[PDB]
């Protein structure tokens, strides 16, 4: 599937197929396991996605419940083709700061 | 919030309240409004046959089995005092004064109660109900008197019928299967009966919730909202209070007389 | 002049105001089409100008009288000029297809009951179920179950007659042969016919004075011409796709950030 | 035609052969079928609730007046034999071995068993019961399965509440308002029981058509065909048939044990 | 290169033969409108493609494989892939509007209470149900009572979706917010959608490659525009008014002489 | 109303108004009472016709069962507009003989 990397220092990296089964684990391994070590400007870029569901949109949106909890700020990068428009029909259209 | 719970509660009480209240007028207008242009008889004899004759087979049976389990349990409850050939005289009173018409009304207001309110309730959801008055008539008396003319004049009738054939079951367990003695049964039976007393007694019970049933059976069929929902719950409401209804008027009118 | 004219109709269920001082003006003749949004009172509407509904005050100028003000002995010979057709029919499950449409006449008339018989014969071919004289409703496709409903309608020869959403879910032969009878209808017999359907398309294809009924407001009116371009944002908003405008598209919610985010 | 209508009537025979033939089926899919994705045990909450407690009151008032109605039955029928006290042998032996679970399931098949089948009833007609396919649960075991447990798990319950309201209130008739005495009452009551063999008796034969009830009660619900006509008229089948099974089973339970 | 084919397809209910070796072959991506005269069968076509019926001979390629011949197991998994939205919404009257739209998700995946929340949420902002999160559906008025349905549909995100009479009976307000969703899903989200409708005008509309359904044979197909003017009898009497034609006007009667006069 | 006369010699008269009310006398008072006696070739001709609906319609149709039950063969003359709409629209184009 995919996965997640990259942490402490921003520049969380995503990996190809976030689909309904690989969410679960890389929400938890995501903001726990990596938000309570960063230090700050959450810089979340998902350049080597494969292919990704509405799934990920709300993946992508709990990595900023939790940064907004922990204070620190955080945006994305490199938003994807299909993220793009799955967030372009519910509008999301700021929601998603990059 | 508990206040506004209590706010419903008394809504509902109120609701009731004008329920019945609109539901006797609607008799009042349905038996003595005026009478119609397209009424009859006819109309009469086609409701009384779907409301009576089609709720015949099950009262039958369910007075055959009712008057053979009645026998199977008075002999085995009675055998314990020696007085086993007074069982006539217990299937043949019970059967007849109390349980005769209380499961008669239970019933009648199960299937005739209930398929007579959903009738007149999918009369009123596909709007048949309305156009009768776009044309004109009345339908408080075109669609719904003969519902209760069908009614008054069949669940006596049913009693009857019922306690009949509740009693010769009763027998024919009693004397072919319990070996009880032929003559001896209706003996005991006939003198201790007390038709005006017990007999009328029962059928003057079965009347009055036969009134009683098919009144609300068809209110509630004509005052249920229009969606397949509504009348769904309409003839549960109708079942409900047609059950509460027999047995509460049972109660009363075996205290006006024991 | 005109038909049917509602002076000063107000109506309230439960004091609801379902209608509130209206002012609708039907022309004979002419086929008009009164619609308006989701629950916005239109049956209600035809049960008042019908006089199954009594209304709370005003008046129903109905070729002549007005009815609310009728003796019950003079309103029933009124009933004669006015024919209702419901979507879903309304047949009488009871009575079979033949007695069914004779009803009215069985009603209103004392014919030898030949002669029922063959008025009946000849508006069953007029609608075109006329070999289904026996078939009972319950037995009757429920396509069909409305044309025969329009027969029994068209019974009597009412001056005017009054339709319940008539083309309303059903394959495009069935609606193409109601649209064709409702308006044949109204082309020979010259009888003044009150559709009233959701559907926009068809209603504003034949009618003519269409109407819009709104929140007990009659929200204005017109033939369809100057209604496609009326340019009043509710209305405009009605007749045209145009899902956002004066009727909103959202729900009120309290906000996309918040609520999502805290 | 006569032939044709002799053709009829065994195709109705083979109608309701293959009906009940498709039921059994029905029911083995629903109680033994798998175990789906979306189910639990909250479901069988809801239902039980709505289920059982909805219909609690009905059974509980009913209790109340043929309790008293039995009182005020054998007072009047004993009297006459001297043997006044031995009312509560009556009222407590009648209400419990055969007349309690009979009348709770007129009443509970009566109720329960109607606004239980139009429940399922309307859900397969708009279609709601389809979209679990669609969706992948199976609704034989989402949608059925919990009704049959909160049917099996509470008209018997309902039968004890309902046996011993009817008890307590033939004694608060009995002692209040015909005046027998207190202690005699329950003395011999408690001496003419036979537990394992009277009460017992009762609440096997409760559950045995407690099944009976809430079966047919959900199979018809599941089988009726999608119109509101079609669900009026199986809320109706649902009942005769209810009612016909409840007293032909308490028949049969009552021959395998006097 | 095709979402859905119906290769060999037949049929029967009681023997009745409801369809009867057929070929349909939807493409992606295109939104496909099929539809019939009255009783036609489409709605059986439809739990058919979505295997809620088996089919009693053939197979239905959907997005690679085909679905009768598949484990359970399997089968639920690709559940997954199509969604369905009947009329008349069919929402669960047990759960709320929230639990509602949740329920596809509840099942098929495994997420954080939490996360469920949010997809919920921002579904039901893409279809404007957003603020009605706690109303039952007992509650909620017959309009939004389908968006919220659509709402649950594309839950998941499935690739390809059906609608059961989706445009039937809503005042064209509603019936455009409902055109202008459908559309919408298929323009962005790129997933095959297949409208099932006797209204033929929206239907003609939006659709890309219609068909037609009749008494168990596929009535020929194509884009609207192939289909306007196909001047097969019974299309060509189908797609337009034209009432009279292949399928008759009148009841097959005797004589509309003798039965009158003798 | 409306009223009947002219018989034994064709020529059937009819007057004004045709409804539902004059309708059953007019039948009856034609159907036995006049072709019972006339001769042959009835020409019922509408002209002092002022008004009338399908129960008109269906009247000169009864008019002709009974003719042709009589034997004798009858026709129409002068056919009113209003008939002639009504005939128009459920067919009647030539059941009714002019
Ligand atoms: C001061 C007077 C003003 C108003 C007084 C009206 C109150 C009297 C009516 C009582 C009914 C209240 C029930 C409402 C609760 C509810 O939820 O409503 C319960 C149901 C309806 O419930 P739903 O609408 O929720 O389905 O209503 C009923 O059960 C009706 C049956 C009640 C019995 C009617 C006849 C009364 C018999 C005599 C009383 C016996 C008492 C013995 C005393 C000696
Ligand atoms: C060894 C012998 C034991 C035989 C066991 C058979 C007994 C059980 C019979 C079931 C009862 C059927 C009633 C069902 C209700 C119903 O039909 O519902 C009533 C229906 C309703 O008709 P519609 O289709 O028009 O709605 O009427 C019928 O069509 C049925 C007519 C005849 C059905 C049989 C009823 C009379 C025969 C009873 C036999 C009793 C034998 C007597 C013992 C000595
Ligand atoms: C549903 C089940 C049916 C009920 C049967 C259960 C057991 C029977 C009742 C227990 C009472 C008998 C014990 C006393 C022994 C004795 O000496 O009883 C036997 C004595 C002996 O005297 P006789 O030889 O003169 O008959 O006789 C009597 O007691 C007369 C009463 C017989 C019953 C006639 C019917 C009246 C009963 C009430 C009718 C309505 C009530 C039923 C529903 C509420
Ligand atoms: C131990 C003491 C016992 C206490 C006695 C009190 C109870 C008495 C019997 C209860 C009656 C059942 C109530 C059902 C009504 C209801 O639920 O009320 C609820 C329904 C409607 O309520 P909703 O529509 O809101 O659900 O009521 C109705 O359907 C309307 C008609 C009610 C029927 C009344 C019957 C009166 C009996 C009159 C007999 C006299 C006639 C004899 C003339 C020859
Ligand atoms: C003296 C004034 C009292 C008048 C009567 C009071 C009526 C109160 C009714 C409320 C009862 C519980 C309702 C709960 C609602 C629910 O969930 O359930 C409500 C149910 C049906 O449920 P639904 O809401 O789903 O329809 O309605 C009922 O059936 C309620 C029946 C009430 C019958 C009252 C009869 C009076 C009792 C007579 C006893 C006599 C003893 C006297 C000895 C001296
Ligand atoms: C300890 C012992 C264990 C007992 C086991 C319990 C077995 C219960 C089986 C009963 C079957 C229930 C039917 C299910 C509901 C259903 O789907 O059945 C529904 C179908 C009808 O289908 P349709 O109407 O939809 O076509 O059939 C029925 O209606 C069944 C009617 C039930 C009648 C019961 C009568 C039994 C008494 C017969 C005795 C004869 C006495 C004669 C002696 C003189
Ligand atoms: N007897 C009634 N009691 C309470 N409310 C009613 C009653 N009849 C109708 N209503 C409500 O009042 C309105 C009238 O219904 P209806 O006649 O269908 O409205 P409409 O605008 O004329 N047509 P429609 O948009 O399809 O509802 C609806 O909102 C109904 O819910
Ligand atoms: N379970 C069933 N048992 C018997 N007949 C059925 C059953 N389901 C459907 N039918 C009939 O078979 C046909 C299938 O219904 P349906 O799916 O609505 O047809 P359709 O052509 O796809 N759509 P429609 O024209 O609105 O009926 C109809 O003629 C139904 O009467």
């Amino acid at each position: 599937q995919a996965s997640l990397r990259e942490g402490a220092a921003g520049e969380l990296q995503l990996a190809g197929v976030l689909d309904y089964s690989s969410g679960p684990a890389l929400r938890e391994q995501g903001g726990r396991l990596i938000r309570a070590s960063q230090a700050a400007e959450l810089v979340v870029d998902c350049s080597a996605v494969e292919r990704s569901s509405s799934v990920g949109i709300s993946l992508l949106l709990a990595f900023i419940r939790d940064a907004r909890k922990a204070g620190k700020v955080l945006s994305v990068r490199a938003l994807p083709d299909d993220m793009r428009e799955i967030a372009k029909v519910s509008s999301l259209l700021e929601i998603l700061p990059l | 919030s508990p206040l506004e719970r209590i706010r419903l509660f008394g809504r509902a009480g109120l609701d009731v309240v004008a329920a019945l209240g609109r539901s006797t007028l609607f008799l009042g207008h349905a038996l003595l409004g005026r009478r119609t242009p397209g009424t009859g008889l006819h109309l009469l004899v086609k409701q009384l046959y779907s409301v009576g004759v089609l709720s015949l087979a099950i009262i039958v049976v369910s007075g055959l089995f009712i008057g053979m389990v009645l026998a199977l349990q008075g002999y085995n409850i009675l055998i314990s005092y020696g007085s086993e050939q007074a069982v006539g005289q217990m299937v043949a009173l019970t059967l007849l004064r109390e349980l005769g018409p209380v499961v008669t009304g239970l019933l009648f207001a199960g299937r005739a109660g209930s398929a007579l309110t959903a009738e007149i309730g999918n009369m009123k959801a596909t709007e048949q109900l309305s156009s009768l008055e776009m044309i004109g008539v009345d339908p408080l008396k075109y669609i719904v008197a003969p519902r209760l003319w069908a009614g008054f004049i069949s669940m006596p009738l049913l009693a009857a019928i019922f306690s009949v054939v509740g009693i010769w079951g009763g027998a024919m367990v009693a004397v072919d299967w319990l070996g009880v003695y032929e003559g001896s049964f209706w003996a005991n039976m006939q003198n201790s009966v007390q038709f005006t007393e017990d007999v009328l007694n029962g059928v003057i019970k079965s009347i009055v919730f036969a009134f009683v049933v098919t009144w609300i059976a068809v209110y509630q069929g004509y005052d249920c909202e229009p969606t397949s929902e509504g009348i769904s719950r309409a003839t549960t409401r109708t079942v409900v209070y047609a059950s509460l209804a027999v047995l509460g008027l049972d109660f009363i009118l075996t205290a006006l007389m024991f | 002049a005109y038909a049917v004219e509602l002076k000063g109709l107000t109506f309230k269920r439960g004091s609801r105001a379902i209608f509130d001082n209206i002012d609708v003006r039907i022309p004979r003749g002419k086929v008009t089409g009164i619609m308006g949004p989701s629950g916005c009172g239109k049956t209600t509407l035809l049960r008042l100008i019908a006089s199954q509904l009594r209304p709370s005050k005003g008046e129903v100028w109905v070729n002549g009288q007005n009815l609310p003000q009728l003796s019950r002995g003079d309103l029933f010979d009124m009933r004669k000029q006015f024919g209702v057709l419901f979507q879903s029919g309304a047949l009488f499950t009871d009575l079979d297809v033949f007695e069914n449409v004779a009803f009215p006449l069985r009603v209103h008339t004392q014919l030898p009951e030949e002669m029922i018989r063959d008025i009946v014969l000849m508006k069953l071919q007029a609608v075109g179920l006329r070999g289904a004289v026996e078939l009972m409703p319950d037995e009757l496709s429920g396509g069909m179950k409305r044309r025969v409903a329009l027969a029994r309608a068209i019974a009597l020869d009412p001056q005017i007659l009054l339709y319940d959403e008539p083309f309303v879910g059903q394959d495009p032969i069935a609606m193409g042969v109601l649209v064709r009878l409702i308006r044949l209808l109204n082309d020979a017999l010259g009888i003044t016919s009150i559709v009233v359907s959701h559907d926009l398309a068809e209603t504003a294809s034949i009618a003519d004075y269409i109407y819009i009924v709104g929140d007990g407001r009659v929200l204005g009116h017109g033939t369809p011409d100057v209604l496609k371009e009326t340019d009043d944002p509710r209305i405009r908003q009605f007749v045209k796709g145009i899902p956002d405008g004066p009727v909103p598209f959202h729900y009120p919610a309290r906000d996309y950030r918040a609520d999502l985010l805290g």
